[PDB]
């Protein structure tokens, strides 16, 4: 028996996806409901919408943009074309909004339901759909950044921590650099890290969820993923003690690092998944690593959560879309029996209303 | 300028 | 759904 | 200062 299930939900080839438009910078997946992938067919660029709730129909529309991004909910779409930004409601064939950066923006994504976050070369701004809004700067970004590739940009649920990623080679090695910025202290901390995620936890005897930033690097000294709390608990609660745990790499996957974390708070666990295609999952509350074994053999280089099973979806190189979820009948028996762990096993068993610490 | 055409 | 085997 | 201390 294994504690997670891996799933492929569509091969994207199958829907005449040409390969070389299967990559990080023409295929987006911002959620769980949507693919899209730009293209171009004789002449004209086109977007590819598949509707993962009805994926043999997608639909192509032309488009002069070099970045689409689907609304994580919706079928509203944000395109891009150097500093001219415009959202669409599709299904009202409607311009929403547009308005023009002064900086070209080099990543974006949506961050919530109603928000989307641009990054220029200078600064990060959040962009709320509600009303008359425009861009509004949350930090200027830290010169440790300074020509990496940006990869990732992410918020705790309250928008008051916030975490900028990128990558560059440095030794011949891919390195991470990250910047967490405090809304309320108006500061940022730079941070070596390959993939990060935040959290909301609730410890036992607190009345309160503490916020919780965990990340992963593989460091000059090697793997390691963290767990801390970031900010002052609430009012009554104790802390988080902060974790940190080793993450394994084999001998032959010396070039290997993190690429993407999902936390399912279903479960409170993580899921890491690495640049050459391993798995691993770790318990959040004390860093246990629970389960390691290899999903890809190309790189995964786009993911979300998986709202169904609170897992993790992603998207390879092949156009394999793949998920992988907790095994809820097997995880307990499985941290009892082959990790030896019965403490954890009853502690995740009754944490979590999971079956299975009946026997320990 | 309309980065998308849905007509 | 197609239920995957892992590759190790 | 700082915000976090590993």
């Amino acid at each position: 028996i294994l504690p997670i299930r891996f799933q492929e939900h569509l091969q994207l080839q199958n829907l005449g996806i040409n390969p070389a438009n299967i990559g990080f910078s023409t295929l987006t997946m911002e959620s769980d409901k949507f693919i899209c992938i730009r293209e171009k067919v004789g002449e004209q660029a086109q977007v590819v919408i598949i509707d993962m709730n009805d994926p043999s129909n997608p639909i192509r529309r032309p488009i002069s943009a070099d970045s689409a991004i689907m609304n994580p909910a919706s079928k509203v779409i944000a395109l891009k074309a150097g500093k001219t930004l415009q959202i669409f409601n599709i299904e009202m064939k409607s311009k929403m909004k547009a308005h023009t950066m002064t900086d070209d923006v080099t990543f974006w994504k949506w961050i919530s339901l109603n928000t989307v976050a641009l990054v220029t070369d200078n600064a990060v701004y959040h962009w709320s759909m509600e009303g008359e809004s425009q861009p509004v700067k949350m930090f200027d970004r830290h010169s440790s950044l300074a020509g990496c590739q940006i990869i990732n940009y992410r918020t705790d649920a309250k928008q008051k921590w916030l975490l900028l990623t990128g990558i560059s080679a440095q030794q011949n090695r891919v390195v991470g650099a990250m910047q967490l910025y405090s809304v309320d202290r108006k500061v940022s901390q730079p941070i070596e890290g390959h993939a990060a995620s935040f959290a909301q936890f609730k410890m036992e005897g607190n009345a309160e969820e503490s916020t919780l930033f965990c990340f992963a690097v593989r460091g000059q000294a090697g793997g390691k993923l963290h767990i801390i709390e970031v900010g002052t608990p609430p009012t009554g609660n104790q802390p988080f003690p902060k974790k940190a745990v080793d993450v394994f790499f084999p001998p032959e996957a010396q070039n290997d690092f993190p690429v993407a974390m999902q936390i399912s708070e279903k479960h409170d666990v993580v899921f890491l998944i690495t640049k050459y295609g391993y798995i691993h999952l770790y318990d959040l509350e004390t860093g246990t690593c629970i389960y390691m074994n290899r999903i890809s053999g190309e790189t995964i280089f786009v993911t979300a959560p998986h709202e169904a099973t609170a897992g993790i979806i992603g998207v390879n190189r092949k156009g394999q879309v793949l998920s992988v979820c907790v095994e809820e009948e097997n995880i307990i028996p499985y941290i009892t029996n082959v990790l030896q762990n019965p403490d954890l096993a009853l502690r995740m068993a009754v944490r979590n209303n999971l079956a299975g610490a009946e026997e320990l | 300028e309309t980065l998308l055409d849905l007509d």
